[PDB]
């Protein structure tokens, strides 16, 4: 099944367990696309929100 | 079990870290 | 001695390095920076750092 993924630009740190802490170099695979800034992705068996702009589109 | 998640947190996100000229 | 800004948590920030300011939403932030650019940098419970500065609303002195 084709997926979407990204690469964390930047470091996020998550306030609650419904968003998404990553490292720069991160691989996250999308599961939600809304406006306003946040995305939402799954990372080594974590799924949460975390911001758009802190990530860059790449490919599986 | 695809469990229901909620919506995007109501606040805005932080914006990019900071970087001075 | 000199003025001050103070400011309070409108919603919780994490830190991803020590160059930033954590907090939990309501807390009280000494500022020390304002610049253009999305960051102001103050003091919480004797750390220091840069937090997003659309995320605290000012306390009248």
């Amino acid at each position: 099944n084709n997926q979407l993924v990204v690469r964390a630009k930047f470091n996020f740190q998550q306030t609650n367990e419904d968003e998404l802490s990553f490292s720069k170099g991160d691989v996250i695979h999308v599961t939600r696309v809304e406006e306003g800034g946040w995305w939402e992705g799954t990372l080594n068996g974590r799924t949460g929100w975390f911001p758009s702009n802190y990530v860059r589109e790449v490919k599986a | 079990g695809k469990p229901s998640r909620p919506p995007r947190p109501s606040r805005p996100p932080p914006p990019t870290p900071r970087r001075p000229a």
